Protein backbone atom coordinates (compact mmCIF):
# COMPACT_ATOMS: atom_id res chain seq x y z
CA UNK A 1 0.00 0.00 0.00
CA UNK A 2 3.03 2.30 -0.09
CA UNK A 3 3.32 1.45 -3.81
CA UNK A 4 -0.34 2.10 -4.63
CA UNK A 5 0.00 5.56 -3.10
CA UNK A 6 3.06 6.14 -5.29
CA UNK A 7 0.97 5.20 -8.33
CA UNK A 8 -1.91 7.59 -7.54
CA UNK A 9 0.37 10.63 -7.18
CA UNK A 10 1.65 10.03 -10.74
CA UNK A 11 0.04 11.49 -13.86
CA UNK A 12 -3.37 10.49 -15.19
CA UNK A 13 -1.65 8.91 -18.21
CA UNK A 14 0.84 7.09 -15.96
CA UNK A 15 -1.81 5.41 -13.82
CA UNK A 16 -3.35 3.94 -16.98
CA UNK A 17 0.04 2.71 -18.19
CA UNK A 18 0.55 1.01 -14.82
CA UNK A 19 -2.84 -0.70 -14.80
CA UNK A 20 -2.47 -1.98 -18.39
CA UNK A 21 1.03 -3.18 -17.41
CA UNK A 22 -0.27 -5.71 -14.86
CA UNK A 23 -2.83 -7.19 -17.24
CA UNK A 24 -5.97 -5.10 -16.76
CA UNK A 25 -7.85 -4.45 -20.03
CA UNK A 26 -8.12 -0.98 -21.49
CA UNK A 27 -11.84 -0.37 -20.93
CA UNK A 28 -11.51 -1.31 -17.26
CA UNK A 29 -8.61 1.02 -16.47
CA UNK A 30 -10.21 3.83 -18.49
CA UNK A 31 -13.38 3.35 -16.45
CA UNK A 32 -11.23 3.58 -13.32
CA UNK A 33 -9.06 6.53 -14.37
CA UNK A 34 -11.83 8.39 -16.18
CA UNK A 35 -14.18 8.29 -13.19
CA UNK A 36 -11.46 9.95 -11.02
CA UNK A 37 -11.73 7.29 -8.31
CA UNK A 38 -7.94 7.37 -8.10
CA UNK A 39 -8.62 10.68 -6.34
CA UNK A 40 -10.89 9.05 -3.76
CA UNK A 41 -8.27 6.38 -3.00
CA UNK A 42 -5.95 8.96 -1.45
CA UNK A 43 -8.37 9.05 1.50
CA UNK A 44 -8.69 5.27 1.86
CA UNK A 45 -4.99 4.38 1.82
CA UNK A 46 -4.21 7.09 4.39
CA UNK A 47 -7.10 5.93 6.58
CA UNK A 48 -5.98 2.30 6.30
CA UNK A 49 -3.08 3.05 8.67
CA UNK A 50 -5.42 4.22 11.44
CA UNK A 51 -7.19 0.90 11.99
CA UNK A 52 -3.81 -0.87 11.73
CA UNK A 53 -2.47 1.25 14.60
CA UNK A 54 -4.00 0.19 17.90
CA UNK A 55 -4.73 -3.42 18.81
CA UNK A 56 -7.93 -4.78 20.33
CA UNK A 57 -6.27 -8.21 20.18
CA UNK A 58 -3.32 -9.11 22.39
CA UNK A 59 -2.39 -11.90 24.77
CA UNK A 60 -5.15 -10.71 27.11
CA UNK A 61 -7.42 -8.26 25.24
CA UNK A 62 -8.97 -10.99 23.09
CA UNK A 63 -10.93 -12.39 26.03
CA UNK A 64 -13.02 -9.29 26.74
CA UNK A 65 -16.04 -7.84 24.95
CA UNK A 66 -15.13 -4.38 23.70
CA UNK A 67 -18.61 -3.55 22.35
CA UNK A 68 -20.26 -4.45 25.65
CA UNK A 69 -23.14 -2.36 27.03
CA UNK A 70 -21.21 -2.10 30.31
CA UNK A 71 -18.09 -0.54 28.79
CA UNK A 72 -20.19 1.81 26.69
CA UNK A 73 -21.86 3.04 29.88
CA UNK B 1 -5.02 15.36 -15.15
CA UNK B 2 -3.41 18.00 -17.35
CA UNK B 3 -3.25 17.48 -21.10
CA UNK B 4 -0.20 17.74 -23.39
CA UNK B 5 0.13 20.82 -25.57
CA UNK B 6 0.51 21.27 -29.32
CA UNK B 7 3.96 20.96 -30.87
CA UNK B 8 4.37 23.31 -33.86
CA UNK B 9 5.82 22.40 -37.24
CA UNK B 10 8.61 24.72 -38.38
CA UNK B 11 9.57 22.69 -41.46
CA UNK B 12 6.32 23.50 -43.27
CA UNK B 13 6.35 27.25 -42.56
CA UNK B 14 9.98 27.44 -43.73
CA UNK B 15 8.83 26.32 -47.18
CA UNK B 16 6.38 29.24 -47.49
CA UNK B 17 8.44 32.25 -46.44
CA UNK B 18 11.53 31.11 -48.36
CA UNK B 19 9.73 31.28 -51.71
CA UNK B 20 11.50 34.21 -53.32
CA UNK B 21 9.62 36.42 -55.79
CA UNK B 22 9.91 35.73 -59.50
CA UNK B 23 13.46 36.36 -60.71
CA UNK B 24 13.46 39.28 -63.13
CA UNK B 25 15.62 38.59 -66.18
CA UNK B 26 17.23 41.18 -68.40
CA UNK B 27 19.21 40.27 -71.48
CA UNK B 28 22.76 41.47 -72.08
CA UNK B 29 23.26 40.61 -75.75
CA UNK B 30 20.83 40.20 -78.62
CA UNK B 31 19.43 36.70 -79.13
CA UNK B 32 21.44 35.55 -82.14
CA UNK B 33 20.83 32.51 -84.35
CA UNK B 34 22.46 33.40 -87.68
CA UNK B 35 25.86 34.97 -88.29
CA UNK B 36 27.53 36.15 -91.50
CA UNK B 37 30.51 34.30 -92.92
CA UNK B 38 32.76 34.65 -95.95
CA UNK B 39 32.57 31.97 -98.61
CA UNK B 40 34.45 31.92 -101.93
CA UNK B 41 32.29 32.70 -104.93
CA UNK B 42 32.46 31.17 -108.40
CA UNK B 43 31.11 32.10 -111.81
CA UNK B 44 28.92 30.00 -114.09
CA UNK B 45 31.95 28.31 -115.67
CA UNK B 46 33.57 27.27 -112.40
CA UNK B 47 36.57 29.53 -111.83
CA UNK B 48 37.03 31.64 -108.72
CA UNK B 49 35.52 35.11 -109.10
Amino acid sequence: IEELYKVISLHENEIQLYLISLGIPKIDADTYVGSKIYSQDKYRILESYVYNLLSINYGCYQLFDFNSPDLEK
Amino acid sequence: KTIPTFEPKESILKKLEDIKPEQVKKQTKLFRIFEPRQLPVYRANGEKE
